[PDB]
């Protein structure tokens, strides 16, 4: 099949910026390439077909070029409604493969997260399970590392993370990490700590609590 | 490289309303079924002029009172279109599709502008 | 007012089968190629299958070959996707989309110019379960510079979705409700948090309103220091 690749994976831009993103096919596809836009919670929208023709109703700041294996989509002046994910797709030969997508997000200044930790509630504890939650609130950029430590022991395989979509008012992200333990395991230890690594921090920050204090 | 479909840039129909042009193509694998379609593009509108499927090792044949007739030596076709009038002037595109066995491949020609005058 | 409306999605056990439908209106369905495209949670678009305007030819992604069948009934303006031998990795939103395939406007006009809204297919052995709602109490360790964080942990429900509001929709600013995660149990969990002036605790009441329709489950949880 034809492998479609896209670069960059993500790019940060401001309103008014000229933006160019690229698409590559693993073998020649002539000019048989579509570009699509998608926003969270919504179906995709066709923007460009035959590599360079504009879908009806799409603003003229959008253009495309290329033929063979390398293609580009350009937005001459980024508008607020253009922050989205963009996918290329070849239709030269089946299967009609999509690229992995490029996310265009809003640029802002680096902001370290506000870090909060929540012990398990007594109600949850009464049914035999303990969830510890670490909250990273309103940070930028999106990349962050969260490490769980219990009595200073690094935790693996017992936590999951969730991240919000970029906020439209302040361009930040927030992230939740949940450590789940048996009640018995939770009571066998004392110190519960969430350790955070992020570009906004000069060294990792630890938020912790002592069980029963 | 991808499948390439080539045809002459301009053809003039005879005074009898007959126009001929070659549609030649470089094919990928060994398809046993190929679809050849002639489209007319004009005025932001496209219509199908004629189309045929060929299989096995046969000559592309259009069936039966078609205004199109063809040959084929391998991966190319001389197309003849009859009964053309002045209003039929436009861009005539040869489209070649490899249909079977999968995978599908699409090949769209560069187009032949056909000019026709009413005698 | 072109319309494509998918249906047939839901929860299905691994190894079993499902048929999706896509009903068309407001255009000449029989003139258009039709595709199915799917999107797994948090992942990109993946093309599934195409069928010619007249049903004469069809092609498939390598990941679904031998298991899925695309078909159409032009006398009923409807496209179908028969999915057999389903696997966890087939979990996705499934979209149908039309494609003029060079038969209108321009001979080179190929692309999915109109899409349905999608229907969700969840391949899982899990049983329907309403969530437990636990408080994420504000405290010393969730307060910062005169602002306090608090929330609700919405744990162990199936299937999606749940919806969350704070104070019956009266509190909206500073709220973050996270995307659910799928736990190793096969149940979903999520949290909703809100930051508030540390002043407000003890005088302003905070309640998370949790709603899981497939459970017929409604929960209000007051969150306090």
């Amino acid at each position: 099949d034809i492998q479609m690749t896209q670069s960059p994976s993500s790019l940060s831009a401001s309103v008014g910026d000229r933006v160019t993103i690229t698409c590559r096919a693993s073998q020649s596809i002539n000019s048989y390439l579509d570009w699509y836009q998608q926003k969270p919670g919504k179906a995709p929208k066709l923007l460009i077909y035959a590599a360079s023709s504009l879908q009806s109703g799409v603003p003229s700041r959008f253009s495309g070029s290329g033929s063979g294996t390398d293609f580009t989509l350009t937005i001459s002046s980024l508008q607020p409604e253009d922050f989205a994910t963009y996918y290329c797709q070849q239709y030269y030969s089946t299967p009609f493969t999509f690229g992995p997508g490029t996310k265009v997000e809003i640029k802002r200044t680096v902001a370290a997260p506000s870090v909060f930790i929540f012990p398990p509630s007594d109600e949850q504890l009464k049914s035999g399970t303990a969830s510890v939650v670490c909250l990273l609130n309103n940070f930028y950029p999106r990349e962050a590392k969260v490490q769980w430590k219990v009595d200073n022991a690094l935790q693996s395989g017992n936590s999951q993370e969730s991240v919000t979509e970029q906020d439209s008012k302040d361009s930040t992200y927030s992230l939740s990490s949940t450590l789940t333990l048996s009640k018995a395991d939770y009571e066998k230890h004392k110190v519960y700590a969430c350790e955070v690594t992020h570009q906004g921090l000069s060294s990792p920050v630890t938020k912790s609590f002592n069980r029963g204090e | 490289k991808a499948m390439h479909v080539a045809q002459p840039a301009v053809v003039l129909a005879s005074s009898r309303g007959i126009a001929s042009f070659v549609c030649e193509y470089a094919s990928p694998g060994k398809a046993t079924e190929v679809r050849v379609t002639v489209l007319r593009q004009a005025d932001s509108q496209v219509t199908e002029v004629c189309a045929a499927t060929y299989m096995m090792g046969n000559e592309l044949t259009f069936l039966d009172d078609s205004i199109c007739t063809g040959t084929s030596s391998g991966n190319q076709v001389n197309l003849t279109i009859q009964g053309l009038r002045a209003m039929d002037t436009g861009l005539y595109i040869c489209k070649v599709e490899l249909m079977y066995p999968p995978p599908y491949y699409l090949g769209i020609g560069n187009g032949t502008q056909i000019y026709v005058i009413d005698p | 007012q072109v319309q494509l409306v998918e249906s047939g999605g839901g929860v299905v056990q691994p190894g079993r089968s499902l048929r999706l439908s896509c009903a068309a209106s407001g255009f000449t369905f029989s003139s258009y190629g039709m595709h199915w495209v799917r999107q797994a949670p948090g992942k990109g678009l993946e093309w599934v299958a195409v069928i010619w305007y007249d049903g004469s030819n069809k092609y498939y992604a390598d990941s679904v070959k031998g298991r899925f069948t695309i078909s159409r009934d032009n006398s009923k303006n409807t496209l179908y996707l028969q999915m057999n031998s389903l696997r966890a990795e087939d979990t996705a939103v499934y979209y149908c989309a039309r494609d003029p395939r060079g038969a209108t406007l321009y001979y080179y006009y190929y692309g999915m110019d109109v899409w349905g809204q999608g229907t969700t297919v969840t391949v899982s052995s899990a049983s329907t379960k309403g969530p437990s709602v636990f408080p994420l109490a504000p405290s010393s360790k969730s307060t910062s510079g005169g602002t306090a964080a608090l929330g609700c942990l919405v744990k162990d429900y199936f299937p999606e979705p749940v919806t969350v509001s704070w104070n019956s929709g009266a509190l909206t600013s500073g709220v973050h409700t996270f995307p659910a995660v799928l736990q190793s149990s096969g149940l979903y969990s999520l949290s909703s948090v809100v930051t508030v002036p540390s002043s407000s605790l003890g005088t302003q009441t905070y309640i998370c309103n949790v709603n899981h329709k497939p459970s017929n489950t409604k929960v209000d949880k007051k969150v306090e220091p």
